[PDB]
């Protein structure tokens, strides 16, 4: 249950088109890029790092279970912040040669 | 048990009649 | 009103007064075994 | 999914965002189709909405009600997923089209499973009666009209899930050519909603959809909108509102009755509203969800005497002729029972000036749970027990 | 912790050292499994349902099936034959063999 | 398999409704169930 | 040669798989490899539920059979009832002749804890914390003095006792008053205590001894499944005569038997026979 990030989808987008299998690229795509954008005048160019990362108020350290205070390094938390420098038309390039491909 | 020509009608007709039969029910019963 | 009075006596029918006959002892001991014996009977069936 | 620059949006910025006019929508065509496309997500689809930049605390609350959005759109998918059984299995067993399936009578049923008895085939007759006898009672698409709305307006209110709605690649009939889907009925969809529902947002507090802070205050923009279009001339100052006429009609918002009560002065009459018509008085009185904090909340008869006679003083009225009535709501929501005697008593509204000036009653269902049915029935205690209990 | 080993529900050294420092109302044979007879003040007033932590994505697992995988058999390993009297050791070794 | 193991974890009509029938109606295929058995 | 129960006669049109015998499908061995592994995994399943049906206790059995029986079309929704016919009453006792009042539950905000007390039952005397004056001393619990009031008001015959009022004390209670050690028992829920009826047979009592399982507050004993499933057996013989009490993580005052049935551990308490 990992998200991938926009590179992740790169990758994975490059070994679809090698494999010339379209049916891979199209399920990775109606799955994780959709929402996935273009640049314009109004957005905002590379975005800044937003996460605050992981901390404890003395509250929440000393009355939560044990699993609530449990950080393992998780993909999922950052990946809003590998996704800031907008590697989209990537994405749209590499399923077009998906599309050809297939 | 009221059948009729209009299905908005008869759905909330029988809704009633339906509660109204299960409240005579727990009299019965008790 | 006389004539609703001698309508009082008549049997219990399902058709007047939509509830069924009382009967105490067989009510008592088989109302939870009902579905028990049904079900042995091979369920109920719907005729017309 | 959120980025740097979302915005949880207010009432007034997400008409602002939507904003279309066009003429044709189907309610209940778009409803579905919207509803479909959330069914149709997979729970990852729910991870990345929450906004980036926030202090913590509202954050918190933006995962509260995203998280009961969630619950309730599923609690809803699995429903939904067993009614379209039905009329599937109904459509099969009867021969007859899966669109005309959610309109037909009992008529046309004590028909059917003649046939169907009289072919011999029992299993699938008494298959086919409980269908139809559960699609009576859950089938219409209306079914719940306004909680679903809600949903769906709550979902453009976060501002987030936008963009979730649309660019999928799709299939077809025996053509099956995959092409992109451009459309986005959500848009489509919350368009519509603020287009035709003014007081929405309203609405969405009735129900409950406020989780902290709720209901209260939407309570009293209701009841000022009322009173609005109820009189010629209202001024507000401040708390208080009142009319130019020289006859009796006053709003005032008193307390918040949830901090009060359990903050200071332990008291029992303590109440949110009060509301004057002329030569009536009526104190509206938000429950508390104290089952142990109800008991005293609403005034003791002295208390009554007490506020009688004292307008009887100030406002010069008639102390022969005047009614002072308690009125009191639900605590965490507002059912229709409640709107209804908020309607038609405390403001004196006619049938067709209500229906005017709110249409939206009408699809409104919303009813006690069985857990709230009881917050109207009080203890009753002794005046030798009062050192003991409340 | 406290609630799956029973070590940790041992009151009178980690358990009273713990409610006192939280203040929790406490005892020795008290209501709550561990020591305490109540919450205290914080933990009544204080919702910490989505405090703390985001719910790990892999959750959804439960949930939903589409994610249940094994990407491989069970004898693409290379033990396939293991069974002698499989109906696919019969397939692939034929009668004769 | 007992409690010291791993735990296992968990309006309108859900389909698990549908499939349960009451044993007062005759049910599907007419399995020749002997009664002491049921019983 | 009339037949009962075979539904119509010489069934309808079904031959066996291996006598109708269509030709055998070749699969690839992905095809027929596949087909052992479903159906073994499918052999297992139905093993598997055949089990869990043989293992189902009776009480679950029951509530199946009557949730069957009741069971309607449409799931419909429950009925406006009275004001209330719903709170749990209140158990009866006498006033004027009382150990203690019976108090209210819907006084409930009155109470107090076994600490601090609530000011209530006036005209008795207050049991009072039993704590040690010294460091060497050992460290007294409510289960101890529990257990030492009820054996030596068994020792000198008495009918009723006032005894401290906790909840696995309490719990210990309906245990002994489950097995029949006492004769009855009640909560008042009068804060500090409540009061127990004993019971005497033959001239003396019921009780041979009575025991608690630890003297301080400071230890605490774990009862492994297997211990409690120790105590059971008498070489060979099942023996449920000794009765061990004991605390779940679940909070609850069981016995040793319903332990070992369920095959959780507890903290012990006492031992009574």
């Amino acid at each position: 249950q990992t998200w991938p990030c926009t590179a992740t989808i790169c990758a994975y987008l490059d070994v679809c088109v090698e494999a010339g299998e379209k049916t891979w690229a199209m399920e990775a795509w109606n799955r994780y890029c959709t929402e996935l954008k273009f640049l314009e005048p109004g957005e905002v160019d590379p975005k800044p790092i937003s996460r605050v990362p992981f901390s404890l108020t003395r509250e929440e350290l000393l009355y939560l279970p044990k699993w609530k205070k449990h950080f393992d390094h998780d993909p999922n938390l950052d990946v809003m912040d590998l996704n800031r420098f907008n590697r989209t038309r990537e994405v749209y390039l590499r399923m077009a040669q998906v599309m050809l491909a297939g | 048990c009221a059948m009729l020509l209009e299905k908005a009608d008869e759905r909330e007709v029988n809704k009633l009649l339906r509660d109204a039969s299960r409240y005579e029910d727990r009299v019965d019963d008790a | 009103d006389d004539s609703d009075i001698l309508r009082l006596r008549a049997p219990l029918t399902y058709d007047m007064d939509s509830t069924a006959a009382l009967h105490v002892p067989t009510h008592c001991g088989k109302a939870s075994r009902l579905a028990g014996m049904l079900q042995d009977a091979g369920g109920v069936q719907v005729l017309d | 999914h959120a980025t740097y620059g979302a915005v949880p949006l207010t009432h007034s910025q997400v008409t602002s965002v939507y904003a279309t006019d066009g003429g044709k929508v189907d309610e209940l065509g778009l409803l579905e189709l919207v509803e479909e496309r959330i069914f149709s997500w997979k729970l990852n689809k729910w991870e990345m909405r929450i906004p980036p930049n926030l202090p913590n605390d509202q954050k918190e609350l933006i995962r509260q009600e995203q998280e009961n959005l969630k619950q309730i759109l599923s609690e809803w998918r699995k429903c939904f997923g067993a009614l379209n059984a039905d009329i599937l299995q109904i459509s099969s067993l009867t021969g007859v089209p899966k669109d005309v399936v959610r309109e037909k009578n009992r008529t046309w049923l004590q028909e059917e499973v003649a046939k169907l008895r009289w072919m011999g085939e029992v299993n699938k007759a008494a298959l086919l009666r409980d269908a139809f006898m559960r699609l009576e009672a859950f089938g219409s698409r209306d079914f719940m009209f306004m909680e679903r709305l809600c949903c769906i307006y709550g979902l453009a209110r976060q501002g987030t899930f936008d963009e979730a709605f649309t660019n999928y690649i799709t299939e077809d009939p025996v053509t099956n050519d995959i092409f992109v889907d451009e459309r986005n009925p959500f848009k489509e969809l919350v368009a519509h909603i603020v287009r035709n529902y003014s007081q929405i947002d309203i609405i969405y507090d009735f129900l409950g959809f406020n989780y902290s802070e709720g209901y209260r205050s939407s309570l009293r923009r209701y009841m000022e909108y009322l009173q609005c279009k109820t009189a010629e001339n209202v001024r507000a100052s401040g708390r208080l509102v009142t009319g130019d006429k020289g006859e009796h009609n006053i709003l005032f918002d008193y307390c918040v009755s949830r901090e009060s009560l359990v903050s200071g002065d332990s008291c029992q009459g303590i109440i949110d509203f009060l509301y004057i018509n002329g030569n009536d008085v009526t104190l509206i009185i938000i429950a508390s969800d104290n089952p142990w904090l109800r008991n005293r909340q609403l005034p003791h008869r002295r208390q009554m005497e007490g506020i009688a006679r004292r307008v009887c003083f100030v406002l010069g009225i008639p102390p022969s002729e005047v009614r002072i009535r308690n009125l009191l709501l639900p605590p965490t929501y507002l059912d229709k029972g409640s709107i209804v005697r908020l309607n038609d008593i405390v403001f004196r509204l006619s049938n067709e000036q209500s229906n005017l000036l709110i249409p939206w009653l009408t699809n409104y269902n919303k009813e006690l749970d069985p857990k709230d049915v009881d917050y109207t029935a009080l203890a009753k205690t002794t005046n030798e027990e009062e050192w003991l209990t409340l | 912790d406290a609630s799956n080993n029973r070590f940790f529900r041992g009151y009178y050294y980690g358990q009273r050292e713990l409610h006192q420092l939280l203040g929790r109302p406490h005892s020795l044979e008290a209501t709550n499994a561990d020591g305490s007879n109540d919450l205290s003040t914080y933990e009544a007033n204080t919702s910490q349902l989505y405090k703390g932590i985001p719910r790990p994505a892999i959750t959804n697992l439960h949930y939903e099936p589409a994610w249940r995988y094994t990407l491989y058999q069970a004898g693409a390993h290379g033990a396939q034959l293991s069974n002698p009297r499989s109906p696919f050791t019969a397939k692939v070794l034929g009668d004769e063999l | 398999g007992g409690p010291g193991s791993p735990v296992r974890g968990p309006r309108g009509y859900t389909a698990e409704w549908r499939d349960l029938r009451n044993p007062m109606r005759p049910p599907e295929f007419p399995t020749p169930w002997e009664r002491k058995y049921r019983q | 040669a009339k037949v009962y129960g075979a539904v119509p006669p010489l069934g309808a049109a079904q031959g066996h798989r291996l006598l109708h015998g269509k030709r055998e499908r070749e699969g690839s061995l992905f095809a027929v490899a596949n087909d052992v592994k479903r159906d073994e995994r499918l052999l297992r399943q139905q093993l598997n539920a055949l089990l869990e049906e043989e293992r189902m206790p009776m009480q679950a059995r029951l509530q199946r059979n009557e949730a069957v029986s009741s069971h309607e079309a449409v799931p419909q929704t429950p009925l406006v009832d009275l004001p209330g016919v719903e709170r749990r009453r209140d158990l009866p006792a006498d006033p004027i002749t009382r150990l203690f009042f019976q108090h209210k539950g819907d006084h409930a905000l009155y109470y107090g804890t076994y600490d601090k007390p609530s000011v209530q039952d006036d005209d008795r005397v207050q049991i009072e914390k039993r704590v040690p004056r010294r460091r060497e001393e050992n460290l007294y619990t409510p289960i101890y003095d529990f257990c030492h009031r009820i054996r030596e008001a068994t020792e000198q015959r008495k009918r009723f006792v006032v005894v401290p009022s906790t909840i696995e004390t309490r719990g210990c209670a309906r245990v002994m008053h489950d097995h029949g050690l006492v004769a009855g028992f009640r909560d008042f829920h009068n804060d500090r205590a409540f009061a127990v009826e004993l019971k005497y047979f033959q001239g003396d009592s019921t009780i041979n001894v009575i025991e608690p399982c630890s003297y301080d507050g400071r230890t605490e004993f774990e009862w492994s499944p297997k211990m409690m499933r120790r105590l059971l057996n008498t070489h060979g013989i099942h023996n449920r005569l000794v009765v061990y009490i004991c605390r779940t993580a679940d909070n609850r005052i069981i016995d040793h038997i319903h332990a070992v049935k369920e095959n959780i551990g507890g903290r012990g308490l006492m031992m009574v026979h």
